């Protein structure tokens, strides 16, 4: 289920699925689930509540911020 | 699988571009 986990300094842990889904778990206690066949995104709050996102729908400036530095770490692995 | 993460690449792009839409 699970594949070779990532250490980024300064943002967290980086692993891949088997399913073809990404897992980040962030410094500050957050997580977040993105996987390539699904339109939607997981993200876990710190207080370990999760809140499931659409495509369509306008997402929190945090949420796109954690996809933003997500986008980077797809990046460097290339 | 590389694949599968090249389509999550191109998925999350998208996301963005869509979300800087917004």
């Amino acid at each position: 289920q699970l594949l070779k986990s990532v250490f980024v300094k300064n943002v967290g842990w980086a692993t891949q699925l088997t399913s073809g889904a990404v897992w980040v778990q962030f410094n500050d206690g957050s997580q977040l689930v993105v996987q390539a066949g699904v339109s939607s995104i997981s993200y876990t709050s710190p207080n370990g509540q999760t809140t499931r996102y659409g495509e369509n729908e306008k997402l929190p400036d945090y949420i796109k911020q954690k996809l933003q530095c997500l986008s980077s770490i797809l990046l460097m692995f290339s | 699988q590389d694949r599968q993460l090249r389509l999550l690449q191109a998925q999350i792009q998208r996301l963005l571009e869509a979300q800087s839409l917004m």
